[PDB]
């Protein structure tokens, strides 16, 4: 029940001292249960009767179940943990099954009991002190102290997981085949022996552990494969997500919308193609909760498709370090991009999605990259290497861009996969003014107060125009003036703006943006043959822009 | 090894607790590397394995040192530093010789090996702790902490001074004109004698060190030269300004004069004495763009007036050692990048340009990394302290590869800026 394990020295935060909380009620019956518990506990050495020598008490209690036959002591160390040093965290991040190597047979051993087997640093027992009242009042009650690891102390998961890891070591060496992984109260073992031998070894594992006071059972309660873990369904040869449920409701509220979206991303790791742009576009309102939201048209259509998807079970395969890691990405449409990672052409290893939520003006090629990148980061964590990519873009395209783009990128190994859709530049602005082309001296201001303004142009050829605009911003007109020149210009045009805003946007070479304004513009740019944009200092400067702002 | 000393007390800045930084995921190879390295360090007795009672943590990486065959461990002590050495740039500050930059040539030699002998104050160790990750985080990371002055941590050098200036004094004697500056793990030695003599005074020094114990694991080459005649040798007296100039042209078009009026108007934030009006007034019309046009009254007087004030360095620009250094870097294209190191907008302290060879062998990233590490050293050599880079790269990307071509012993401070429009043009 307790081991000759060396203890981890602990301490209490810098200036702090032991918890001196108390509580002294007395349900005669409970006090018996606890005193009944305490004995079997001190008798087993897990605690020990201590007497007034400054002990710092803590709350005691008793709880009971429905399929009960017993009771349960449940101390509350809340005010103890708030005084203990910090420990090496345990769950940096959870391993992802998409990167788990296949095995023959597995096995999990219940090791919850365990932490009452691992020793507590002598000098820190004096704090685990609690007192259970007797009946009425000549004795404060019976007084104990913890000798192993309290059930709710801060540094217990820690000090356990550590201790365990050291104990496994001999076993782990004398058996490199066997993979051991411990989670919370579980200790999963996985190897390549046929069940028979597997269990030989397992029992050895058990015996080993047993010599160290950490006991375990051979036929307690729960079930085996599938193994329900972290919301995963694990099998000795495949793995899949927790069966999910897309609730059907007559009225949906933020809370339900969230919990709805949440499940969908989670199903995304293996289910191919799940979209989510529409359903979240809604939640874009950040502070309601019981504020019912009208599932719009789009969201609706979307949800359904994920149903069509989900209706079908999909499972994933494991990682063979013997083969390559291939990554293929396809654009779904409105900033939506999907991908599946495999070594084998049929069953996948993992899948996911990437939607440029960031900002509101990005190009199709840039996005392909943000994606390739999102995945590279992913693989490194899961498999420790970069996959080989298969993507819908042709070198000419790509190389062109990374050469034109002001930021540095680094696209690794990649093969072209000719399959619609296709990433490509729909247009390119000219780098030199076009000789002959009419020159439009564009401009357009707006009233920050009245939201009224105008957008015009005045050409070299003497041609003018001024359109009045209601309910807009300067950026909006500074963009409508350009869209104006484009509509009235010919196939080859020269445009001058005193707006770095409109300038840069157009320049980014946006495949799209829902800003219907920029769209009409982007589309004109597509309908043109040759376009040249030109910037110029707004006020101190040219007279053409001013000539349109005196107008404005 | 034998206990060559009796440690020195290191206390973090008050109100400061050790570092708890996250370990970046690593490549399967890089792990094996560290794993190997660390097992030796452990036998040698440099580092020790730690328990759960050590909550702290600092980042680590595996890089290729000067391209050799074996990997080198590079710990990212950037946080422990802020927290310690800032108040150790005080108690034990190492002074920066304002003339090293004037020297004819500067060679740099890795003396990091030195520290691996001076035992570290035991009550400080916990802080140096680092953790080697496991792929797919399946296995609990391995955890170690330093028992000796670790490289990378700016307090290691600051404690070694005593021990260093001793090893050197009987060489700085018979070589009173070469200046030796020690910045962390490197030694910058500068002289004004034909490279042939320098390169010797160097090997002259390199051995002094080696005979007094310090190994200078820098056996660069011999006399069997596959084109790699490289040894770190900088030339600071040639570190001159690159006044970007306006273009001189016979035929000036509307378009052209336009951009020109632009660059100038942007220029005026660094030089307020610039004017355009008369040149610009030659644009007030709404003429075509391809059209060539004529000078004006003092337009030519201005293209020359400014062209002057713009070829002279701006005053009021001084080096505040109370502030930090900010280096901005912009991609110019075709292996060419430009940079600005300052402390306040437009008051540039120094500006250069970098450039790598033609296509088929280099990508941007590798370049940036290089441009960076380059700029940094310049800075160390001129001001004795590394700057903070405003990098024009996607964060994540950078994070993924910056180590792939990172050859330096130290790591600067950086961040990422998606923005520069005119700047590219102006420079
Ligand atoms: C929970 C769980 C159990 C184990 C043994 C591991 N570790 C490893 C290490 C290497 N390969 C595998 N494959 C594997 C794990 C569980 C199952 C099942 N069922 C099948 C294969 N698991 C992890 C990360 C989680």
């Amino acid at each position: 029940p307790i081991s000759p394990i060396e203890t981890v020295p602990v301490k209490l935060k810098p200036g702090m001292d032991g918890p001196k909380v108390k509580q002294w009620p007395l349900t005669e019956e409970k006090i018996k249960a606890l005193v009944e518990i305490c004995t079997e506990m001190e008798k087993e050495g897990k605690i020990s009767k201590i007497g007034p020598e400054n002990p710092y008490n803590t709350p005691v209690f008793a709880i009971k179940k429905k399929d009960s036959t017993k009771w349960r002591k449940l101390v509350d160390f809340r005010e103890l943990n708030k005084r203990t040093q910090d420990f090496w965290e345990v769950q940096l991040g959870i391993p992802h099954p998409a990167g788990l190597k296949k095995k023959k047979s597995v096995t999990v051993l219940d090791v919850g009991d365990a932490y009452f087997s691992v020793p507590l640093d002598e000098d820190f027992r004096k704090y685990t002190a609690f007192t259970i009242p007797s009946i009425n009042n000549e004795t404060p009650g019976i007084r104990y102290q913890y000798n192993v690891l309290p059930q709710g102390w801060k540094g217990s998961p820690a000090i356990f997981q550590s201790s365990m890891t050291k104990i496994l070591e001999p076993f782990k060496k004398q058996n490199p085949d066997i993979v051991i992984y411990q989670y919370m109260d579980d200790l999963y073992v996985g190897s390549d022996l046929e069940i028979g031998q597997h269990r030989t070894k397992i029992e050895e594992l058990r015996q080993h552990l047993l010599r160290w006071g950490l006991t375990t059972p051979d036929k307690k309660h729960q079930k085996e494969p599938p193994f329900l873990w972290m919301g995963y369904e694990l099998h000795p040869d495949k793995w899949t997500v927790q069966p999910i449920v897309l609730p059907e409701k007559d009225s949906w509220t933020v809370n339900d919308i969230q919990k709805l979206v949440g499940k969908l991303n989670w199903a995304s790791q293996i289910y191919p193609g799940i979209k989510v742009r529409q359903l979240s576009k809604l939640l874009r309102g950040t502070k309601a909760l019981t504020e019912v939201i009208p599932l719009t048209e789009e969201a609706e259509l979307e949800l359904a498709e994920n149903r069509e998807i989900l209706k079908e079970p999909v499972h994933g395969v494991y990682y063979d370090p013997s083969k390559d890691l291939i990554a293929e990405i396809q654009k779904q449409g409105q900033g939506q991009w999907t991908y599946q990672i495999y070594q084998e052409p049929f069953k996948n290893l993992k899948t996911g999605k990437y939607a440029r939520m960031r900002g509101a003006h990005t190009n199709d090629v840039k996005q392909l990259t943000e994606a390739v990148q999102k995945i590279t980061t992913e693989s490194i964590v899961i498999w420790g290497k970069t996959p080989k990519f298969k993507l819908p873009i042709q070198k000419e395209t790509w190389e062109t861009w990374w050469t034109e783009y002001w930021q540095a990128t680094w696209i690794p190994e990649w093969e072209f996969v000719n399959t619609p859709p296709l990433v490509k530049l729909w247009y390119q602005l000219e780098k030199e003014p076009i000789v002959g082309a009419e020159t439009f001296y564009v401009d357009g201001a707006a009233n920050r107060e009245t939201k009224l303004g105008k957008a015009g142009y005045v050409t070299n050829k003497g041609r003018q125009k001024v359109v009045p605009l209601t309910n807009t911003t300067n950026q909006k007109t500074e963009l409508q003036a350009i869209y104006l020149a484009l509509q009235d210009s010919g196939l080859e045009v020269n445009i001058v703006t005193d707006s770095q805003y409109a300038l840069g946007i157009i320049q980014a070479q946006p495949d799209k943006s829902e800003s219907e304004l920029v769209n009409q513009i982007i589309e004109q740019l597509i309908k043109k043959e040759k376009v040249y944009l030109a910037w110029v200092p707004a006020h101190k400067g040219i007279g053409g822009n001013e000539q349109v702002d005196k107008l404005v | 090894p034998i206990s060559p000393i009796e440690t020195v007390p290191v206390k973090l800045k008050p109100g400061m607790d050790g570092p708890k930084v996250k370990q970046w995921p690593l490549t399967e190879e890089k792990i094996k590397a560290l794993v190997e390295i660390c097992t030796e360090m452990e036998k040698e007795g440099k580092i020790s394995k730690i328990g759960p009672e050590n909550p702290y943590n600092t980042p680590v990486f595996a890089i290729k040192k000067k391209d050799s065959t074996k990997w080198r461990k590079l710990v990212d002590f950037r946080e422990l530093n802020k927290r310690t050495q800032d108040f150790w740039e005080v108690q034990l500050g190492i002074p920066h010789p304002a003339g090293l930059k004037k020297k004819k040539s500067v060679t740099v030699l890795d003396v990091g090996d030195a520290y691996f002998s001076v035992p570290l104050d035991e009550d400080f160790r916990k802080y140096t702790a680092f953790t080697i990750p496991s792929i797919n985080n399946e296995t609990p990371g391995i955890r170690y902490q330093y028992n000796v002055l670790p490289q990378g941590w700016k307090g290691s050098p600051a404690i070694f001074q005593s021990s260093m200036t001793k090893i050197l004094e009987p060489f700085k004697k018979q070589n009173p004109d070469i200046v030796i500056y020690q910045y962390m793990d490197d030694l910058y030695v500068g002289s004004d004698l034909e490279i042939g003599q320098h390169r010797t005074k160097i090997e002259e020094l390199r051995q002094h060190l080696l005979r007094w114990g310090l190994t200078t694991p820098d056996k660069k080459h011999q006399k069997e030269p596959p084109f790699l005649w490289m040894g770190y040798e900088l030339h600071p007296d040639k570190w001159t300004v690159q006044p970007i100039v306006l273009p001189e042209k016979d035929s000036w078009t509307v378009n052209d004069i336009q951009k020109l009026v632009g660059k100038l108007n942007w220029a005026s934030q660094i030089y307020p004495g610039i004017k355009v009006r008369q040149l610009s007034k030659l644009l007030r019309g709404t003429k075509a763009l391809t059209e060539v046009i004529p000078l004006t009254e003092e337009a030519e007087l201005e293209l020359a007036e400014n062209r002057e004030i713009l070829k002279e360095p701006v005053h009021g620009v001084y080096y505040d050692p109370s502030k930090d250094l900010i280096a901005e870097i912009q991609k110019q294209g075709q292996g060419q990048w430009t940079y600005q190191i300052y402390q306040e907008p437009f008051k540039n302290l120094k500006t250069g340009k970098y450039a790598r060879m033609r296509g088929a062998h280099t990508n941007d990233v590798k370049q940036l990394t290089e441009a960076v590490q380059k700029i940094t050293t310049e800075s160390i050599v001129i001001w004795g302290k590394t700057p903070k880079f405003k990098l024009p790269i996607q964060k994540e990307t950078w994070e993924t590869w910056w180590t792939e071509y990172w050859q330096a012993t130290w790591i600067p401070e950086w961040e990422f800026v998606n923005t520069p429009p005119l700047v590219k043009l102006w420079y």
